[PDB]
Formats: C-alpha cells, structure tokens, sequence
C-alpha cells in the first residue's frame, strides 16, 4: 500500500510543501494553480489562472 | 480561499497508478517508474526545447481515498525562455484533464 | 552621487522579500475574471503568460482595468457590449512590448527602466528558470535605499528646498472636484495618464485624493461623485499628505517613505494645490543626481 501523507504535507489551505501543486475547485471553467518555489533565498507562492 | 493538495480518489491504488500512466501516454511525455507509487515524468517544450521534469506521487489520506502529488523537479528546468514554475501549472493542469 | 554609487553596486534581487505572492494569468483569461482576481489577492499587476508562444508577454495593470472601464463605459452609451467577454489576448489585439530584469541586473538599471519606460511595474524576472520572482516599485526601491543608505556622507542637494530643486510637477496639475462622476475621472486619468488627481473645491483648496488604485475597488456603479466613491475608504486615513515649497529634499523623502504614498501634493498655506511631487520625480532625479 501507498505511503501515508507525511505531516506536513497539508491537504487543505485555507486563505517542506515547497514544489508541490495545489488547486482550487473549478469555477467557471476556469482553473486556479498554485505553489511556492525557491530562488536562492527567496521564496515566491504563484498563482496561475487558467481557463 | 480553499487550496487543495494535489487530487483525490477512492480507486485502488493500482487502477490509479494505472490511469495515470495512461494519461501520460496521451500527452506523450517520458516517464520513469522508482517505486509502484512514485513516477518521475519528463517532457520536451515543443517550443523552447527545453526539459521539465516533475514527480507524481501516490499517498494513502484515508481508508477509502488516495491523493495523488504533484511536484515539480528544481533540476535546472525549464525556460526557455518560458517559465519552469509555469510550464509545471501547465504539465498538471494537462494530467488533470485528462483524469477527470 | 552616493546614491548613484548605491545603485550601482546593488542588485535588483536583494530588493526582493523573503517570501511573496505572484498572480498570473494567461491571455485567453476573459478580462472579467482576470481583474476580479487582481481585487480578490490584493495585487496592483500581474504577469501575462502566452500559453501558445510559451512565454510571458505583458503586463495587466490598474490603468489597463481603467482603459477598459472607460471603453465599456462609453460603448455602453451606443449599445456596444463586447468587452466583458473579451479574453486578454483579444483586448491587446484591439489595441508595448513585455519589460523585465534579471536578478542579478543592477539597481540602477532597474531605476532607468522604469523612468525610460514609463512604467510602474518591473517584473524580476530570472533567465535561467525564466520565472518571474518579483514586481519590483519605485515605492520599493526608494524605501531600500532610504534604509540603507548611510546619512552622511549626505549630498548637498539634500538641504535643498523643493523650490530650489524644481523637482515634480507645477503647471496643468489634473485635479478633480468632490462634486465630480467618477466615470469622469476615468476619462481624465486616461487621458492625463496620471496615477492619481486632487479632489479640489471651489478655491482650489485640496480635501481629497483620487487614486487609481482607488478605482479597482469597483471590479468588486461609475456614476456616484469622487467624494462618495471614497467612503468605502479600507485602509485608516489621517487625510491628505502634502508638502510645502520651502521643505528640503530629504524631508520630503522621508515624509514619502514612511507615509507609503506615491506622491505628495505641493500646497500652500492656505491649502491650495501648487503641483504634484511623485516618486518618479524623486528617484528622476536621484538618478540624475
Ligand atoms: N513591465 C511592463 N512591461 C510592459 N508593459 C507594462 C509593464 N508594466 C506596465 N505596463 C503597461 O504600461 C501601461 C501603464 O502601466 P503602469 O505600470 O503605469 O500601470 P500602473 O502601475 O497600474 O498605474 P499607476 O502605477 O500609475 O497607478 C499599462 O497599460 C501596462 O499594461
Ligand atoms: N498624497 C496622498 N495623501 C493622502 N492619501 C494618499 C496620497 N497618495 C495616495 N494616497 C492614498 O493611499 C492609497 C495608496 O495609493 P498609492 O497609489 O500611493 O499606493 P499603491 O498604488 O498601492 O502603490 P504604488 O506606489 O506601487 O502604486 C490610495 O488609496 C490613496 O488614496
Ligand atoms: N494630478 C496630476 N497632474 C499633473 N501631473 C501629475 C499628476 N499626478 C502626477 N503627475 C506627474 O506625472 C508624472 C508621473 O507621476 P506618477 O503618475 O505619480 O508616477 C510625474 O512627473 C508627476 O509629477
């Protein structure tokens, strides 16, 4: 069986997880992206909306 | 705003694994299998050229439902000059379409 | 000039926080969404992405919201109502090539792109991932050079009066009066292209400003006067911040800085508007010592 979710990889934001994907539900047709990455010492959280 | 990790399914683990693979074949990118649950992906930018790679990543968050991750590969992708942290949105946003 | 030697010898990502948001949008967004979501994430800009050219190509500012509110406004008026549904790329076609920096370009260079340009907003953007990490400001970079520049040594130009400087500007100031449609203003700031007008009274005497940032918050109804379009004031508001002819460069700076406005209206004593001081004149002439 699959690994179990390591805390803490959270599954749900409310507004180390650094690289992973997360979405918003589908509205409108159109999709929200997100994550955060890493240049150096800084760090950016991108949002990319997308039809 | 509620974000969610990755997706979620109520699937056996192999019919997941399973789809994905599939979804993958679809879209045409290279994958590499480390575990039964952990895929490495690869993909050429039709117009930059350029390589991203990102991993797809099964885990259990239930009795009855898995989560699949998805995480881009900080190895020196992508652009381009497109956007490696773009081309990622758009490499899921993909696999996701298929899915469903 | 010490601040020239500053700008030099600094890049552009130190000016960059620990940690921020980016909001992006491919151009096939419709317009509609797109600046619901600039209000929803409280952002002044976002990057534009061409998924079929694969690369960003522009910018979605407050100006273009206004460009857009101004157009549909008036085709309204004829019984044209096309804009709503027009996705990005199609309110670009109807109509300035993408300008950005890399990390590691000097601040100075920074400071001239902008100022050559006319631009307010210059993503940082690296070559070598190609992302986008940051939209760097003229508010941003005066705040960082304030702070970490030493006082002294301090330029001689820094005792000098705004009279004596002639720094900002002092004839045709675009102003508003309290009894004045917002859907007039629009056509002022698009036509004036200026970030922000004096709400003035009958003797010229400013009670007020009209940002454009102050216009975003109706993406969240264009016929209510300047003065009422203000009351859905979010943040706490002490007044107006102006300044005098007579007071030096470095205290306006400072006053600029800590008040984290974009600008000053220069008055008189008696409170009439004699011109407008702006970050883009200051950083100008920073620049050009
Ligand atoms: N980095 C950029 N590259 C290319 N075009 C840009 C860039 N930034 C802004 N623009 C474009 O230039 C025009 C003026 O943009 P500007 O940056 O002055 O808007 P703004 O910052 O929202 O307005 P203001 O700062 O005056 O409130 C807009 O139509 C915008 O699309
Ligand atoms: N001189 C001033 N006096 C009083 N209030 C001001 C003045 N300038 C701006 N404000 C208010 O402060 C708010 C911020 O506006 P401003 O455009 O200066 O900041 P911003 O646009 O968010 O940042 P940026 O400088 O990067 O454009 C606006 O709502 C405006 O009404
Ligand atoms: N209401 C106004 N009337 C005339 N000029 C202005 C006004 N506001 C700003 N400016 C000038 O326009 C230039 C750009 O300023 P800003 O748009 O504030 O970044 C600066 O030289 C300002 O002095």
């Amino acid at each position: 069986s699959p690994p179990i979710l390591p805390p803490h990889l959270l599954q749900v934001i409310l507004n180390v997880m650094l690289n992973h994907l997360y979405a918003l539900s589908i509205k409108d047709s159109v999709m929200v992206l997100s994550a955060t990455h890493r240049y150096k010492k800084k760090y950016v959280t991108t949002l990319l909306y997308k039809p | 705003a509620k974000w969610h990790l990755g997706i979620r399914s109520q699937s056996r683990p192999n019919d997941i694994m399973a789809e994905v693979c599939r979804a993958i074949k679809q879209l045409d990118y290279e994958w590499k299998v480390v575990n039964p649950y952990y895929l490495r992906v690869r993909r050429k930018n039709p117009v930059t050229s350029t390589f991203s790679k990102m991993s797809l990543q099964l885990y259990q968050v239930d009795s009855r439902t898995y989560l699949l991750d998805f995480r881009s590969i900080d190895d020196g992708g992508g652009g381009g000059g497109g956007s490696h942290t773009i081309e990622f949105f758009e490499m899921c946003a993909n696999l996701i379409k298929i899915l469903a | 000039s010490v601040y020239t030697t500053f700008m030099k010898s600094h890049r552009c990502y130190d000016l960059i926080p620990t940690s921020s948001k980016l909001v992006v949008f491919d151009t096939s967004l419709q317009v509609k969404k797109a600046f619901f979501a600039l209000v929803t994430n409280g952002v002044r800009a976002a990057p534009l992405w061409d998924s079929k050219k694969q690369s960003f190509v522009g910018m979605l500012t407050i100006t273009d919201f206004i460009n857009i509110l101004h157009r549909y406004y008036k085709s309204a008026l004829v019984q044209i109502y096309e804009l709503e549904e027009h996705k990005i790329e199609t309110w670009r076609e109807v109509y300035k090539p993408l300008v950005c920096i890399s990390p590691n370009a000097s601040l100075f260079d920074a400071v001239s792109s902008l100022i050559r340009n006319k631009i307010h907003r210059l993503p940082v953007i690296d070559p070598e991932s190609g992302n986008t990490l940051y939209i760097l400001t003229h508010k941003r970079i005066l705040k960082f050079l304030k702070l970490f520049i030493t006082e002294f040594p301090k330029p001689e130009f820094m005792s000098k009066s705004l009279e004596e400087l002639q720094i900002g500007t002092y004839a045709n100031i675009a102003m508003v009066r309290t009894t004045t449609p917002v859907y007039v203003a629009l056509g002022i700031f698009v036509q004036h292209r200026v970030s922000a007008l004096p709400v003035v009274d009958e003797k010229g005497r400013v009670v007020d400003i009209y940002s454009k940032f102050d216009v975003i918050n109706l993406a969240a109804n264009l016929d209510v006067s300047v003065t009422k379009a203000l009351q859905h004031r979010s943040h706490y508001f002490e007044g107006v911040l102006k300044c005098y002819l007579h007071e030096t460069l470095e205290a306006i700076i400072n006053r600029l800085v800590e008040a984290e406005v974009h600008r000053l209206v220069v008055v008189d004593e008696h409170d009439v508007v004699k011109g407008i001081v702006s970050l883009s004149d200051i950083l100008q002439a920073l620049v050009l010592t």
